[PDB]
């Protein structure tokens, strides 16, 4: 029993795309005109951000098609740099960096789901909390179910979510076409723009949150019928659609609200509902919902994938990376990834882990595309069927390299604490790894719980 | 394989009853706690509190008005045409006012009734393509314009000695005119010389409001007793009077708590507008201590502000001699006062006076930008409540939004606060210690968390403290 290989080309489509489009379409907007001043700097921001994902996605798939095994951006520290810092990245993937992001999202879910219920207040946040578990409990149960049933899941989400975006995209096109074009005139546009690259930065990650996920086809390749042309053709299918929508809506709700709302609000679809609907302006905070349903679904789909493929490399437990017969699903892998995410409802804030460890994704990311192009050089014994041109990963890894700097230098001891946690990491390599022979005190109970949760899910090793 | 069994020797052993048992058990204890938690939920959420309704604001409940009285001195010699008054909404854009009273322009020649035509704008003003050229240039700032009317506004009798007749039926003219020409309001002022104005401001409120729901209409007294102004709303109910109420005293606080309290129980808490008078400045009444406690009274109380020109300044005139004083001319830069060329100074203008942190302009501002932004300050709930001797202390909230709390001491010697409440509902009682967002005087820091029973206030000091919606 292995997998099996049934995800197809608008299959992946729909994960990047539903993976993307979740709730920073409708959470960040002010958080970018607020350190921009401008919304022309704002929508140049957007741009930019569009452009930088779309380099970085370009340089994934030619590694994806290089090194074609799955969990990528680990299976590729992995071939190159050995089997530490692929530990280290792991350990800082399954603890903090995806079940944050499956947290933040669900809640982000079930508080635009109740939010037609408490128009003017605040939500109360008990029933949030037990509204977002719900959603993760649920997406868990579906995606143990069957593998065909997560991907119908994925393409119906993908659909609404598009059709969602596109009633605000053309509704703030008939607000242009009604004539009364009070902001977007070509002469203001621009006042408050501020300087001072020191804040832009913390703009911009605000909209690289907007774009993350665009690697997760990546963490699902091996399931893809024919990952040659599909991943590939998968990804710059994708993408431009992306980044052309999100500047399309930022622009529709720039033709409807002025700045100082948009800088005052805390849901700035919910005043694009109100303005423009009233009566049933109820519609587009289920959207919202919908959206984020989506994206929470496609997330866990890749994060059980990743930990499978480090439990197969000796680094996780061998309990994970067995598969259940029949089903044919990784069943103790969606279960550990379910029960990391339902661990963050003790958080009171962890919105805040961000800027905490951005240092560490962009330091990873990069870390690939150097061991990309030293593998073009001290490896040329491979084929490649898409061999992307130089100086688009030069250029990416200088930008990166920016990021990670600059996020060294005006907040030092955001990073430092950070740097302590990916330490942390260390005696649990070594505890985990480096100790083959075992005292015979351990592998007994190993063995005995391995066993144990064998016979409660019925789940065999990978082999055929 | 690894650390565990491999296929055939688990599908024997885990495939006897009992453990299929144990899994259905399983299956089925997870499903029940997902139902569990499904109900926790919504018993959660249906347990929980409605919020109110919002009340429908219009939008002179947004901010304050602004009343220039005389175009001429509000610019300058020269440039006093109602071309001029387009390059100043700039200033009233940053004023954050979101209305204008603006001075009566039409033509009247002087006690002679039939050569006032209230249809005419005077030509030294301009014409009519000035003022609607600035009525769009000013709506696309989103500042409303209210046209005064009071048809003798050069005679000593503003309604024209002779009988009110003639001169109630053009007014009645005017309106219907103005309106589709544009305007937003009017503004009649010294109604206590007109004959039963009582009966003729209820035709005009209906001919108005007959035009449209977002239209306005002010009334002008000098009366400053509560029977006489209470006559003349007992059948208008939606009509903003100003009036010399307020000015009148001021020199304990105990006695403007009783006033504003007073005012408001006997009109039953409905909307007001809050002033010193109906055309003069706030240092026509006020010592020049006593400026920046009343601007933030009249910035927290529930109704609509009033100011005339050159209140964000403190404008005097009393401090430029040769000049009229219901005409004072606007301080705007150093060379603005041509005669006596000297006699201003830096802190008298609002070119100085916009750089100042603790100058009366940037204390105006700052309380123009809270007032037309927080919820329990746009359309709040009031509860005054005792405190020392010489204190006014009150509090403004809505529903769950960040509370208020103002204290005022009108006194000289310095004294402790003694914020005993006790009579607050329970939705608003204050808790130990609250924010900082200013105070009148400089010498505190903004933003601390200071304790409420050891507070001291200084001599003519004002705080605005904040607390948000919790046990
Ligand atoms: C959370 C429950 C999900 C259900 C699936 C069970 C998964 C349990 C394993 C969780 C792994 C946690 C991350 C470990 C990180 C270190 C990895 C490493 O160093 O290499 C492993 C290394 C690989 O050795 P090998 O498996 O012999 O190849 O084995 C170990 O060193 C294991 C020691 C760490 C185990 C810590 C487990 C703490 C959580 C236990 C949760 C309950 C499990 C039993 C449930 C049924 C009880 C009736
Ligand atoms: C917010 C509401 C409107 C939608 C939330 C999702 C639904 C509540 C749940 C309930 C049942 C679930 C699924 C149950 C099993 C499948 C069967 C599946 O068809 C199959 O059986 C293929 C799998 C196979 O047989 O191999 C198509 C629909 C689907 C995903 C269902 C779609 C709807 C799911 C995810
Ligand atoms: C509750 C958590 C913390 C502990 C982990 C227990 C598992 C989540 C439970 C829930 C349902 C149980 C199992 C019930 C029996 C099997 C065989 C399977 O039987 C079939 O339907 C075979 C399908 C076919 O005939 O084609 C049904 C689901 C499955 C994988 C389940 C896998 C997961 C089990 C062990
Ligand atoms: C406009 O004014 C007229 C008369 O001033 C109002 O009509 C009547 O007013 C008297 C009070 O003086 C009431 O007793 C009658 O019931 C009114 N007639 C009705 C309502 O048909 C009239 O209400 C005013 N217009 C508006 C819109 O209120
Ligand atoms: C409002 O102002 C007038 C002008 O000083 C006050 O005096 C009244 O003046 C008119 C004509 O000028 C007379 O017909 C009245 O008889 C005067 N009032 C009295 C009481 O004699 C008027 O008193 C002022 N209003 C108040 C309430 O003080
Ligand atoms: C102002 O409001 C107070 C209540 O807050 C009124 O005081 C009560 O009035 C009734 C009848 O007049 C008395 O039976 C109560 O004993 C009064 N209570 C208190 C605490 O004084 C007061 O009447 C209102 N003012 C006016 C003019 O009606
Ligand atoms: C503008 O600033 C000048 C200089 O500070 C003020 O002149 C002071 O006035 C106060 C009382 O008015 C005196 O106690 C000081 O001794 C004066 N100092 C000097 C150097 O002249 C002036 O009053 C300020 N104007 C206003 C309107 O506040
Ligand atoms: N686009 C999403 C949306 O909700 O709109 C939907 C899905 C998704 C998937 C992965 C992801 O990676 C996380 C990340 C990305 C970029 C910058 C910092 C982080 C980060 C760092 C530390 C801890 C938590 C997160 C983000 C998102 C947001």
């Amino acid at each position: 029993v292995t997998l099996q290989r049934n995800i197809t080309l608008l299959n992946g489509v729909a994960i990047i795309v539903g993976t993307i489009i979740g709730s920073g379409i409708f959470v960040t907007p002010t958080g970018v005109l607020k350190e921009a001043g401008s919304p022309g700097l704002a929508l140049v921001v957007w741009a930019a951000c569009g452009v930088f994902s779309i380099v970085g996605a370009l340089c994934y798939a030619e590694l994806g098609t290089t090194i074609s095994k799955s969990g990528g951006d680990y299976a590729y520290m992995l071939e190159v740099y050995g089997s530490l810092p692929a530990f280290l990245k792991l350990w800082i993937e399954l603890l903090i960096i995806r079940p944050s992001s499956q947290y933040i999202v669900a809640l982000v879910f079930a508080t635009y789901l109740l939010k037609p219920l408490f128009p003017t207040c605040p939500v109360p946040e008990e029933a949030a909390k037990l509204v977002a578990c719900l959603c993760v409990l649920l997406l868990t149960a579906v995606n143990c179910y069957s593998v065909k049933a997560a991907t119908r899941v994925q393409d119906a989400f993908a659909a609404a979510k598009l059709l969602a975006l596109a009633l605000i995209i053309l509704l703030g096109f008939v607000q242009i076409g009604k004539g009364d074009v009070s902001n977007l005139d070509p002469n203001f546009s621009f006042e408050g723009t501020k300087l001072d690259v020191g804040n832009i930065v913390l703009a911009l990650y605000s909209g690289l949150f907007a774009y993350g996920g665009w690697n997760y086809l990546n963490f699902v390749t091996e399931e893809m019928i024919n990952p040659y042309r599909n991943l590939p053709l998968a990804i710059i299918i994708s993408l431009p659609i992306v980044t052309l929508v999100y500047v399309l809506t930022n622009l529709a709700y720039f033709t409807t609200l002025s700045t100082e709302q948009m800088l005052s609000s805390e849901a700035v679809a919910v005043d694009f509902g109100n303005y423009h609907l009233g009566v049933m302006s109820w519609i587009i905070p289920v959207f919202v919902g919908l959206s984020c349903f989506g994206s929470v679904n496609g997330s866990l789909f890749t994060s059980s994938r990743l930990f499978f493929v480090g439990s197969r490399e000796g680094h996780l437990p061998s309990i994970l990376s067995m598969i259940h017969p029949q089903l044919l699903t990784p069943v103790p892998s969606l279960v550990f990834t379910c029960v990391m995410t339902l661990l963050y409802a003790f958080s009171k804030d962890i919105f805040s882990v961000i800027n905490f460890f951005s240092f560490f994704n962009w330091l990873c990311v990069a870390l690939a595309i150097i061991g990309m192009i030293w593998l073009r050089h001290r490896k040329p014994e491979l084929e490649r069927p898409i061999k992307v041109n130089l100086a688009l990963p030069v250029f990416f890894i200088l930008a990166c390299l920016f990021l990670i700097a600059v996020s060294f230098w005006k907040t030092p001891v955001e990073c430092g604490i950070g740097f302590t946690i990916i330490l942390s990491g260390l005696p649990v390599y070594f505890f985990g790894v480096w100790w083959k022979n075992k005292p015979k005190w351990l592998l007994q109970g190993i063995f005995s719980t391995t066993v144990l949760c064998q016979k409660l899910m019925q789940v065999v090793p990978q082999e055929t | 394989k690894f650390t565990g069994l491999s296929k055939e020797e688990l599908l024997k052993v885990a495939g006897s009853p009992g453990w299929v048992r144990t899994r259905w058990a399983l299956l089925l204890l997870f499903w029940l706690g997902w139902l569990g938690m499904l109900a926790g939920a919504v018993v959660i959420i249906v347990r929980a509190p409605r919020c109110r309704e919002l009340p429908a604001q219009k939008w002179w409940h947004t901010g304050a008005l602004y009343r220039i009285g005389d175009l001429q001195a509000f610019q300058g010699h020269g440039a006093g045409n109602l071309a001029g008054l387009k390059g100043r909404l700039d200033y009233l854009s940053s004023l954050k006012v979101k209305g204008l009273v603006l001075g009566p322009i039409h033509k009247n020649q002087k006690d002679d009734v039939a050569q006032t035509d209230l249809l005419q704008i005077d030509p030294n003003f301009g014409s009519k393509e000035d003022f609607d050229s600035l009525l769009q240039s000013a709506k696309k700032k989103s500042i409303r314009v209210i046209l005064d009317l009071t048809p003798n506004y050069r005679g000593e009798n503003s309604w024209f000695s002779t009988q009110v007749d003639t001169v109630a039926t053009k007014v009645k003219d005017a309106l219907e005119f103005w309106l589709q020409a544009g305007v937003d309001g009017f503004q009649v002022r010294d109604i206590e010389n007109l004959k039963d104005a009582s009966s003729f401001l209820a035709e005009w409120q209906n001919i108005t409001k007959g035009f449209s729901e977002d239209r306005l209409l002010i009334a002008g007294t000098n009366s400053s007793d509560l029977q006489q102004i209470l006559s003349l709303l007992e059948s208008n109910k939606d009509l903003l009077l100003t009036s010399s109420y307020l000015s009148d005293s001021g020199s304990t606080g105990e006695h403007t708590k009783s006033l504003v309290t007073q005012y408001l129980n006997a009109t039953g808490n409905r909307w007001c507008s809050w002033s010193l008078s109906q055309a003069r400045l706030l240092t026509s009444f006020l010592p020049a201590q006593l400026l920046r406690l009343y601007q933030l009274m009249l910035f927290t109380l529930p109704g609509t502000p009033v100011f005339s020109y050159g209140d964000e300044i403190g404008l005097d005139a009393a401090a430029l001699p040769g000049q009229p004083m219901e005409a004072p001319v606007m301080l705007w830069d150093e060379s603005s006062f041509p005669d006596i060329p000297g006699a201003v100074s830096a802190n008298m203008t609002v070119k100085g006076q916009s750089e100042d942190p603790g100058s009366l302009l940037s204390l105006f501002r700052r309380l123009s930008d809270q007032r037309s932004k927080e919820r329990s300050l746009l359309h709040g709930d009031f509860h005054a409540f005792s405190a020392g001797p010489g204190l006014f202390s009150y509090i403004r909230h809505w529903d769950q939004n960040e509370r208020f709390l103002v204290v005022l001491n009108f006194g000289d010697v310095g004294l402790s606060a003694g914020l005993q409440a006790s009579d607050l509902p329970a939705s608003a009682s204050l808790p130990a210690k609250a924010d900082l967002l200013l105070s009148t005087q400089p010498g505190r820091e903004e933003g601390s968390p200071l304790e409420l029973e050891r507070l001291k206030l200084e001599p003519h000091e004002g705080l605005l403290l904040r607390f948000p919606y919790a046990a």
